[PDB]
């Protein structure tokens, strides 16, 4: 997993660009992916 | 074996009104300090609801599974234990039986020759059973008074069930409040499901349970910080 | 194809399908029943 830099991460099948960081969210057993308000992923579960 | 009941009063419903209860999460997603908007099978607001009564009254008459039930069980003993599914309830076609044992639930798709009173006590629901398609194993369900809701769906194939438990006070009544069911199970059936009675434990230990139906109606649903359902309006 | 595991010199005659029903199935449900068809009137009762 390289960190802190431009990438293509394919998360369990899954692919895109972006950057990885730490997060406090906490989600319950049936959930794996996080959407926000322009219902792009923004949380995955490692 | 099967055997009649005789000495009971005959059933009578009492009526009341499902305030603002009943509603299940639509999506596996998380989602925080948002509003949606969802179209979907809901049970109304302020709704006409049934009233069943077990305390040398036993109430297990054949309801009408029209679209999704509500039901919702107010129980100290736990005397209510199960379900069937079906339609013509006998040997004929395929049925549905989800019964709570003490420790684990037992889920059975056969064809059940259904005696004409179900009751719990030994298992005198069935004289026998064949050509058994699906059978499960897993955790009960039903593991003073304590009020246990689910919502029962048959769609596409498959049977879901939702489920929410929290302990409430003596007063039997069906709470006035908000309540956020959470998906539970999805059973691969794939049968026609128009009917269903409840199995009852007898030794008669009090228990009610009330019965709601699930129309087509649009809903609008809030989200908190946390991630979960918090307040919701029946647009209609 | 399963030409050379499911068919026999003097014929295989161990598959069925369902010929007659009162209305169409839905998606992913089945049907295992085996009562009698009634194509009109005056109703059977099993006679065949
Ligand atoms: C449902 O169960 C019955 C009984 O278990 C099945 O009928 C038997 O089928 C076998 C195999 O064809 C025969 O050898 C037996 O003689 C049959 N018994 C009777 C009493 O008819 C029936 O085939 C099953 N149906 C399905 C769809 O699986
Ligand atoms: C599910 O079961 C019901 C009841 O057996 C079926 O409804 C019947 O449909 C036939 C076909 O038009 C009617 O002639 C009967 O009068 C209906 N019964 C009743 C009680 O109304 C229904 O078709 C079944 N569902 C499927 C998908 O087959
Ligand atoms: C219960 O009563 C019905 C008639 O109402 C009868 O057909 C059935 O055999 C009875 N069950 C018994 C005797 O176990
Ligand atoms: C619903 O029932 C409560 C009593 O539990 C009652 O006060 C309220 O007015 C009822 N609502 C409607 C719309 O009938
Ligand atoms: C619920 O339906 C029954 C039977 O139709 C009726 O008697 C009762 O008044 C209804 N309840 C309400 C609150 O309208
Ligand atoms: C199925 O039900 C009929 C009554 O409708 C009964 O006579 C028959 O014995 C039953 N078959 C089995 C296998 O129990
Ligand atoms: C209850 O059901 C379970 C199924 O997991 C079974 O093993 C057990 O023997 C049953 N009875 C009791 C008393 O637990
Ligand atoms: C979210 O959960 C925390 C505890 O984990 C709690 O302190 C907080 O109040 C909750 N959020 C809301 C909006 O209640």
């Amino acid at each position: 997993l390289v960190k802190n830099k431009c990438v293509n991460f394919n998360f369990n099948g899954l692919t895109g660009t972006g950057v990885l960081t730490e997060s406090s969210k906490k989600f319950l057993p049936f959930q794996q992916f996080g959407r926000d308000i322009a219902d792009t992923t923004d949380a995955v579960r490692d | 074996q099967c055997v009649n009941l005789t000495g009971r009063a005959a059933i009578q419903p009492s009526f009341t009104n499902s305030s603002q209860r009943g509603v299940y999460y639509p999506d596996t997603i998380f989602r925080s300090n948002t509003l949606v908007l969802s179209q979907g099978y809901f049970l109304p607001f302020y709704s006409n609801v049934s009233w069943y009564y077990a305390l040398k009254r036993v109430d297990n008459p054949v309801l009408d599974f029209k679209d999704g039930i509500y039901f919702a069980a107010t129980e100290k003993s736990n005397i209510v234990r199960g379900w069937i599914f079906g339609t013509t309830l006998d040997n004929t076609s395929q049925s549905l039986l989800i019964v709570n044992n003490a420790t684990n639930v037992i889920i059975k798709v056969c064809n059940f020759q259904f005696c004409y009173d179900p009751y719990l006590s030994e298992f005198a629901v069935y004289s026998s059973y064949a050509n058994c398609t699906f059978e499960y194993v897993s955790k009960s369900f039903m593991l003073f008074d304590t009020l246990r809701e689910f919502v029962f769906r048959n769609v596409d194939g498959y049977f879901k069930i939702y489920s929410k438990y929290t302990p409430v006070n003596v007063n039997s009544n069906l709470p006035i409040g908000f309540s956020a069911l959470e998906p539970l199970v999805e059973i691969p059936a794939g049968i026609n499901i128009t009917k269903f009675r409840t199995l009852l434990t007898i030794h008669v230990f009090s228990a009610a349970y009330y019965v709601g139906y699930l129309a087509p109606r649009t809903f609008m649903l809030n989200y908190n910080e946390n991630g979960t359902i918090t307040d919701a309006v029946d647009c209609a | 194809n399963s030409n050379n595991l499911d068919s026999k010199v003097g014929g295989n005659y161990n598959y069925l399908y369902r010929l007659f029903r009162k209305s169409n199935l839905k998606p992913f449900e089945r049907d295992i029943s085996t009562e009698i068809y009634q194509a009109g009137s005056t109703p059977c009762n099993g006679v065949e």
